[PDB]
């Protein structure tokens, strides 16, 4: 007569894209819409029981989360788990739920290994995956002739959830799975100056198509050094892997978009350097339902969560929890419609898998593997104004690259430089 | 390559390491 | 009035050095001695509750074990955990017990990361650690002039507990922490023939002091290829990291010791190759108490466990659980002796740490970090007979290398070859 939804997310830390202060009101919106829909679980009163994935220091934990999962499992015997979003929180919890035969929904956990659904059974991902990034990069190389070599520079802060590592893992494995070109990789520590000579050396020794996963400031500094060292767009192209657009303002206002601007008198030098740089991000959902969803999310978060949700790509994570939750409720309603129960985790999961759906994020497709296809945008600078704007969009489900607003991809040489230099790298 | 946690989630590609597999 | 001991080990799989078929009767011996000692917990009736660390497939699990730990924790509220031995099992469980404020004892979990007692609080290790292997290698290099460069080849079967990786990780980190020489490392896959051209090429390109962590057959084949490729003891030294002496028979009978013998007509070629090869192992305990312990362990395992315990280095693991358990009981008795309780996990742990003890394994020393110092033996072949015998022994507590039975380290050139070649590696 009622559905128990277990939640394991950061209930107190509001810094994560999947923090409760932001995923909570998105979920509450989803529940409220289930009530307003006589076609979604009519009569059921979906209850939620919460559990914090964060430890005593307030960061998502490989221990607090699995502990929270067992506690909710024996106290409330829920039908579905929501979250976690962090990789090292999600991996133990996912393995628990998999053993429990309980479905797991999350718009986080984008790591490669979560993709092994043979292990993370009944885990459905309705937000981004890092293999999907490899899909985009594959299509990008195929459409630009880079079929030999790329170099990937990544860095993480010690003790975090290693987001860049997992981003690069997914890109690396998927790209070599599909193209089998040489993908060199190097890890650095942003705060350590010893690495910058090394990186610059590796840049001009290991690749000309270069992907950097780092903070905005790290990527800016690396660009300034590459200009200082004479590395221009005629030979090098630097892709910042900034999937959440930390180096950009929101798509709602703040016209125009200038990541090289910093106010330290280096801005004139950074704009010249950034002529060789392009930013890879997730795609902002276009559909008006998204914008209406942002308005309600903001209203409900400031109301019942004392939190101020600001505009940005991070809002697709709570948008995807919202969508995935509705996607589940329909699946349950469908399973009930054929004599099943809310505990037929396999029947329910397979109903959600290999399926297209219409949510606040617009068209979303769950693949055969249980993972949402992920669309990506490519930002480039206008050589006239210097501001960055989307010039290329990737539809994850169709794996097509569509030019945006009739823009062209800026090249100092009129066409992309080759991924291998003249007479070798020497 | 070494020192990064003890979860199999962090051993799906190496990627810091020098391996002939993956 | 009674002490509840929680155990999380492989209760059904008898393949692990820390399997219950082998650690069970050793623990049984340890409890029986507690009963016979009026100075160890007089009146207490130490009870044991078991949990299997292995999954449905029967191998130690990163999921079954932490689930077992929570089950024992809420069902019996124990005062100490015993095991797990596998790294990926022990890591989640250790973090759980650390959060619970419950001491954890194990003769396994040798991985570098378990050594971070700031995280794995109240985890005391009474068996080998892989950093301790780094200590041995450090002393070895210091005593032989190799102060520049080594090469480390390692391989693991997919999906196992990655024992060679963790062995190499510990060796790698500790050695560079103390010597700061260049330690090159390469992973391979034993069954993949493509890797053998690569390894051989890397052997003669990346080092002359070479350590290999692999199966005996893998190490044999690599030696045959090295001899076939003209790599002799005058330039190269190959250390097999075989800590459990899988490539050797037991120290009890089976005289003499021939790892290159295989019965495939290649044995004549393998003996010549193995002249450049030395085997690093744990040290067999000398004390007569150890041998009397082996006799009782065999009798009790065949009796109440239907298991046949064969001679070998693996038996130090149950010996160490046995000793570790007695070491705890005394600590608890000491804590009780000063008004403490059995739940003063920090007081009990600190009584065990930085302490020397006498167990069936003889002298054992828990360092300031909660880790047993680990002694290593070095095996070398007699150029006359070809059989391998211990020629060097390493006391982990005093970090001294002592020649064994007046033997010398065999060198084709009279002295060890330099860890760097003539005019560079080119
Ligand atoms: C990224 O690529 C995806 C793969 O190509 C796109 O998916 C396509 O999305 C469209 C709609 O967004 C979808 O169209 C049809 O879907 C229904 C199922 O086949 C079909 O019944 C619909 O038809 C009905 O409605 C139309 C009016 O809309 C009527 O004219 C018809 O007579 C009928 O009554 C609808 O036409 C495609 O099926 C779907 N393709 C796949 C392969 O799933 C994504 O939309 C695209 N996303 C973006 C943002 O570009
Ligand atoms: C590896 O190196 C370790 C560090 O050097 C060795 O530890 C040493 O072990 C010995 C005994 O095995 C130990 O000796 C003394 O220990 C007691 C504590 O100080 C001390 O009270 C003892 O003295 C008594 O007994 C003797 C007879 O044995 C009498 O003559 C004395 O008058 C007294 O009544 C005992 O002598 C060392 O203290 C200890 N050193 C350290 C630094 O811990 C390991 O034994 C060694 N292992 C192997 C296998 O080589
Ligand atoms: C909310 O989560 C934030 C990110 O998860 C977190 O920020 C980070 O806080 C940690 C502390 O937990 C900082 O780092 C340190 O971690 C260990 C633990 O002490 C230290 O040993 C390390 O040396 C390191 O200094 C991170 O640097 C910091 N990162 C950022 C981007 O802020 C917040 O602190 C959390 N806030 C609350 C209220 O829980
Ligand atoms: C007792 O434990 C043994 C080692 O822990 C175990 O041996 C190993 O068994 C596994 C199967 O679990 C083999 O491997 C495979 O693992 C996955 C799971 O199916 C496969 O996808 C892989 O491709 C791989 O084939 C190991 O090869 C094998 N190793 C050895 C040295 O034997 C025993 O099977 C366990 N026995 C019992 C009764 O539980
Ligand atoms: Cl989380
Ligand atoms: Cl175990």
């Amino acid at each position: 007569s009622d559905l128990t939804v277990a939640v394991v997310l950061p209930l107190t830390n509001t810094s994560y894209p999947w923090s409760w202060a932001r995923v909570g009101p998105a979920v509450e919106l989803a529940l409220a819409r289930v009530k307003a829909r006589p076609d979604l679980l009519p009569g059921w009163t979906v209850r939620m029981v919460l559990g914090s994935s964060e430890n005593a220091a307030g960061v998502c934990s490989d221990t607090a989360a699995p502990l929270a999962a067992v506690d909710l499992k024996w106290e409330h015997s829920p039908a579905v788990f929501l979250g976690p979003g962090c990789v090292y929180s999600a991996a133990p919890v996912g393995r628990f739920t998999a053993h429990w035969r309980v479905p797991l929904l999350t718009a986080g956990a984008p790591a490669l290994g979560i993709g092994v659904k043979d292990e993370y059974a009944l885990t459905t991902r309705t937000g981004p995956s890092h293999v999907k990034l490899g899909d985009f990069v594959t299509a990008l190389h195929r459409r630009l002739g880079w079929e030999h070599q790329a170099l990937v520079l990544y860095a993480d802060r010690l003790g975090d959830d290693r987001p860049c590592f997992f981003i690069v893992e997914g890109l690396y494995m998927r790209v070599r799975e599909r193209l089998n070109i040489t993908v060199n990789h190097q890890e650095f520590v942003e705060g350590d100056p010893d690495h910058y000579p090394k990186l610059l050396r590796a840049v001009r020794r290991k690749g000309r198509v270069i992907y950097i996963c780092s903070s905005p400031d790290a990527f800016r500094n690396l660009m300034l050094l590459a200009l200082n060292a004479g590395l221009t767009g005629e030979d090098y192209v630097f892709f910042h892997l900034d999937v959440f657009g930390q180096s950009l303002k929101s798509a709602q206002g703040l016209v125009p978009q200038k990541p090289w601007e910093r106010g330290d008198g280096q801005d004139r030098s950074a704009r010249q350097a950034f002529q060789a740089a392009k930013i890879i991000t997730y795609k902002e959902p276009d559909n008006p339902e998204y914008l209406e969803f942002l308005k309600q999310l903001k209203l409900l978060a400031d109301k019942k969560f004392n939190f101020t949700v600001e505009d940005g790509l991070k809002n697709i994570i709570p948008a995807s929890f919202h969508d995935g939750l509705l996607l589940y409720v329909q699946a349950v309603t469908e399973t009930l419609a054929q004599g099943g129960t809310v505990t037929d985790g396999e029947n329910i999961t397979q109903r959600m898998w290999n399926r297209s759906f219409q949510g606040v994020t617009g068209y979303l497709k769950i693949d055969r593997n249980g993972d949402r296809d992920t669309d990506f945008s490519l930002w480039d600078m206008d050589p006239e104004t210097g501001a960055f704007r989307v010039v290329l969009n990737y539809n994850g489900t169709s794996q097509e690259l569509m030019a945006v607003s009739e823009h062209k991809l800026y090249w100092p040489l009129g066409y992309p430089p080759p991924d291998v230099p003249k007479c070798g790298f020497d | 390559c070494f020192g990064g946690r003890m979860d199999r989630i962090g051993a799906q590609s190496g990627l810091g390491c020098n391996s002939f597999r993956y």
